[PDB]
RNA sequence: CAAUGGUAGGAGAGCGUUCUAAGGGCGUUGAAGCAUGAUCGUAAGGACAUGUGGAGCGCUUAGAAGUGAGAAUGCCGGUGU
RNA sequence: AACUUGGGAGUCAGAACAUGGGUGAUAAGGUCCGUGUUCGAAAGGGAAACAGCCCAGACCACCAGCUAAGGUCCCAAAAUA
RNA sequence: CCGAUAGUGAACCAGUACCGUGAGGGAAAGGUGAAAAGCACCCCGGAAGGGGAGUGAAAUAGAACCUGAAACCGUGUGCUUACAAGUAGUCAGAGCCCGUUAAUGGGUGAUGGCGUGCCUUUUGUAGAAUGAACCGGCGAGUUACGAUUUGAUGCAAGGUUAA
């Protein structure tokens, strides 16, 4: 009834991916894929990938159909941040936090 | 020219109410049935 | 059928069949407490006791002698390092009226 | 703050930086710094007057003679070390799990026999100590040790 | 023997965070501000447990005053009349008598109007 | 007397006064030394006489 | 917390009342009307809910004034602009827009709380014998002097 | 029957943390921690139940202390705006 | 209550009002003394708000009662006495 | 006596990264499981990841691996909120949901009353005096010897040892 797919430590800031995941929340699988493939943002290819993984998992493990599949819920939360520095002026150094993201998507057949 | 105080979580989430991406202008393609952007050429088929 | 009694340091208006909460008394569970300080018996037959209405008593069964919920007294004075925390629990009684007199 | 490695340089200048004024990286507030007033090597022993030391041995031996825990035995006579036999003796004498056995002078075989019975300590009549009489719930004194302990402690 | 201050600071701070359950924003997740707000709350409560006694007193006054003027008589005269008559009913009990039993309130108003 | 029930002589022992631990003890902030001056400093005070 | 009645909106009944102003001084009418619509004459008064009645004032141009505040008693009002202060005397209000005169004298006698505004909205002042509120069935009310 | 605001400050009684001695106990049939809860005492605080957790830990009396943090433009580490 | 002896202190920046005086200008929320009070170290009611003014000293409840200073047409409890 | 912000600077390739021309200065960093049994195959993906199946007592024990708090970031929602002037609480209270360590119960709160954080320093601070972004850990009257005084305990014209 539910199928899971997760991408961990994706090299995109979670607040940047969340903008895109605020569109495919609760839409149908086909419409969701059409959005991702056409939204011109950076995170979009990495999330489309997760949707295909989720649908493949559903078909191959639960033998449920990929037409009545709505996106039960899809979110993204922080990951193991990488700390770097930028040489700024007058000998001072400022920090740069290269963040990451733990993308999760679950697709459901809307039943029990 | 520096923040005199913190911007609480309430104020933060409030300011970004209008900060969002719009769903693409997508319509279904007449030759293949896959979605395409309106006024653009379908990338799956290559039509109109 | 409707009367007003004076118990502890306060007054209460009562009609038989009700549960009430008053200061602690010295009677035990299940006993009967009778008040002799009645000041007004109203309703269909009104009796305006000057201090009290003479003769009218009010009898009620006693149950659940207990302690109120813990109010936590706290106070402090700023910039003085002075503060005090004390907990308190007033005792009380649950009384149920079962008869009235006139 | 004197025994922690290094820490001799004023970590930054006193004024101008916007930081708190610091003088060593080994000050007590610093991670890795000197301890203020902690443990120091010392002894803990004290002394009491001599007469008071004697009233304490007598008081412990009188508590263990009011509670009926003083069994005077005549002699001991163990001619070779054997533990199973010392357990038989203390059980036939009905002595509690914790007993203190007192010999006259050093009795090697009695000592080697009760070293492993868990709950039994063997002591000479001169080496009687309060902590030992007071832990022991029962005593077993040789008649010769009993006359020696009466002579010394009174 | 060293002793490390674990597992005591935790409980002490948590039983104030929990005691600030339901305060706006950052006042219900931080010890350093939750404690101040709880202190202030205790102070306010200690004052209000006194203020209540007088707020409800004047509530009963307003109700009795409204009730008396329906009988063409003012609160001051009403209370003076009951004092003369010897009646010792609280302001609270007059409030509920006026709300519930109009006939009885009228009757004791007359007994007070006649105690002039 | 048993080693697990012992009692010290009445009034013979007393817990010492720890200083500078909370306001409630009564010696909280200044540790009983007042506010300022030599008396309020470490190794302060004045030589006797 | 024993037994004091508290009015709530399932038991509040509000009535309508017309109070004529022909021959009644501003303050001595406005204070009484404010007491009315506050509900301080309801034996079932409650401070935290809007008990109290509706009020209509019909004439509102036959107001008289004591002393000579016909020319004095100037009302001021500011527009939050620099030097944005202009003023008007009481007589000019009484001849031009007399409804506002009474509607502003009474609302000054109520609190500024939210209940204050919702109570002041229970007032309808008209400047001439006729009122357009006959459907709410109003009852003449006399003033206790 | 009387007394009980309180700062510098004096006096007294106590609550808690680690360790030790002894006694008596609890623990894979689930310890310590952690989280939740509408529980108990005058306070410092003490329990109980349910989850996670996968091995130690309470209680009584008495001893010792690296024993209690919210501020030092404190130090270290995380994470904000 | 007071005094004596002994153990432990903190205090040596005061403030405003009223009243007797100096100084200044019968100036100052001035300054220096004397004599109260209060604040300091004092919450509560009044003075719109307002450490020092007026009234009054908070052990902890209570949806009881009486009053002081201030008050009683509305904001806002009490006299449109 | 310390149990990884402790105890050596260093429990771990440490006087090592690193810093400085050099004297010198100097870190951070332990913990899968009993056993490596360290995940055969299948599925999406270029891969990183993942989802099944299997190993194991346990895999939110999967190698960054025991427990896994708070700050902080999200996803749901029960109750609220778009005429209002708010040191954010308290006190009074309708409406709406829920039901316990069953006790005169829990969550939210229309609307009214009262109400300018905390510390330090001051005669006096809501102060626009100072101090703290926030969480966590660490972080300050101790010890040795001697003097004085009080309590306690010996025993007393005697008491007492030091090496
Ligand atoms: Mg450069
Ligand atoms: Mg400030
Ligand atoms: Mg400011
Ligand atoms: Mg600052």
């Amino acid at each position: 009834m539910e199928a899971k797919a997760v991408a961990r430590t994706i090299r995109i800031a979670p607040r940047k991916v969340r903008l895109v995941l605020d569109l495919i929340r609760g839409k149908n699988a086909a419409e969701a894929i059409a959005i991702l493939k056409l939204t011109n943002k950076a995170s979009s290819p990495v999330i489309e990938k997760v949707l295909m993984s989720a649908l493949a998992n559903a078909e191959h493990n639960y033998d449920m159909n990929t037409d009545e599949l709505v996106v039960k819920e899809a979110y993204a939360n922080e990951g193991p941040t990488l700390k770097r520095f930028r040489p700024r002026a007058q000998g001072r150094a400022s920090a740069i936090n290269k963040r990451t993201s733990h993308i999760t998507i679950v697709v459901s057949d809307g039943k029990e | 020219a520096v923040p005199k105080r913190r911007t609480s979580k309430t104020r933060k989430n409030k300011r970004r109410t209008h900060f969002k991406i719009s769903v693409p202008g997508m319509t279904e393609c007449p030759n293949c049935g896959e979605y395409k952007l309106s006024h653009r050429v379908c990338k799956n088929c290559g039509s109109y | 059928m409707f009367a007003i009694i004076e118990t502890g340091g306060k007054q209460i208006k009562v009609e038989e069949g009700q549960e009430i909460f008053v200061e602690k008394l010295d009677v035990n569970e299940g006993d009967t407490f009778t008040f002799d300080k009645v000041l007004f018996v109203g309703g269909d037959s009104v009796k305006v006791g000057a201090p009290t209405v003479e003769g009218a008593t009010v009898t009620a069964t006693v149950n659940k002698q207990g302690r109120g919920k813990k109010i936590t007294v706290f106070t402090y004075k700023r910039r003085k390092n002075s503060k005090r925390k004390k907990g308190h629990r007033q005792p009380y009684t649950k009384l149920t009226i079962d008869k009235i007199n006139a | 703050r004197s025994a922690v490695s290094g820490g001799g340089r004023k970590p930054w200048k006193q004024k101008g930086t916007g930081r708190a004024r610091q003088g060593t990286i080994r000050a007590p507030q610093w991670r890795g710094g000197g301890i203020v007033f902690g443990p120091t090597p010392r002894s803990y022993a004290y002394k009491m007057p001599k007469k008071m030391r004697r009233l304490a041995l007598r008081s412990a031996l009188s508590f263990k003679a009011q509670e009926n825990g003083l069994t005077v035995v005549d002699a001991f006579n163990f001619e070779a070390p054997k533990t199973k036999e010392f357990k038989n003796v203390l059980s036939t004498l009905e002595q509690p799990k914790k007993v203190l056995v007192v010999t006259e002078n050093e009795d090697v075989n009695v000592e080697l026999s009760a070293r492993n019975i868990p709950g039994v300590q063997v002591t000479t009549a001169q080496g009687l100590n309060v902590l030992d009489i007071t832990n022991a719930d029962s005593l077993v004194i040789t008649e010769a040790a009993a006359k020696k302990v009466e002579e010394v402690l009174g | 023997p060293r002793v490390k201050g674990g597992t005591v600071t935790r409980a002490r701070r948590k039983k104030t965070i929990k005691l600030a359950k339901g305060y706006f924003g950052s006042k219900h997740t931080l010890y350093k501000v939750a404690k101040q707000q709880v202190m202030k709350s205790g102070q306010y409560a200690f004052r209000d447990r006194r203020q209540r006694k007088r707020d409800f007193r004047k509530l009963w006054i307003t109700r009795i005053n409204a009730a008396a003027r329906q009988h063409e008589m003012s609160y001051s005269r009403l209370m003076n009349g009951l004092k003369k008559a010897g009646i010792d009913i609280n302001r609270k009990m007059l409030s509920e008598i006026a709300i519930s039993d109009e006939k009885a309130f009228a009757q004791l108003v007359t007994k007070a109007k006649d105690a002039l | 007397m048993k080693l697990h029930e012992l009692k010290p002589a009445e009034g013979s022992r007393k817990e010492r006064n720890r200083v500078g631990r909370g306001v409630a003890t009564g010696n909280g902030k200044t540790s009983g030394r007042g506010h300022k001056g030599q008396k309020a400093r470490s190794g302060g005070g004045v030589r006797p006489g | 917390m024993r037994q004091t009645f508290m009015a709530n909106e399932s038991n509040i009944e509000r009535k309508w009342y017309v109070i004529d102003a022909e021959g009644q001084t501003l303050g001595r009418l406005s204070s009484e009307v404010a007491s009315i619509l506050r509900g301080k004459n309801k034996v079932t008064y409650t401070p935290h809910v809007d008990t109290g009645d509706y009020v209509i004032v019909i004439n509102a141009s036959k107001i008289e004034f004591t002393g000579n505040k016909e020319t004095d008693k100037v009302y001021y009002r500011h527009s939050n602009h620099p030097g944005g202060i202009k003023s008007i005397t009481a007589g000019e209000l009484r001849r031009t827009n007399p409804e506002r005169l009474i509607e502003n004298s009474i609302k000054g006698m109520l609190p500024s709380t939210r209940l204050g505004e919702k109570q002041g909205k229970k007032l309808f002042v008209y400047g001439g014998a006729e009122h357009p509120h006959a459907a709410q069935q109003p009852e003449n009310y006399e003033l206790r002097g």
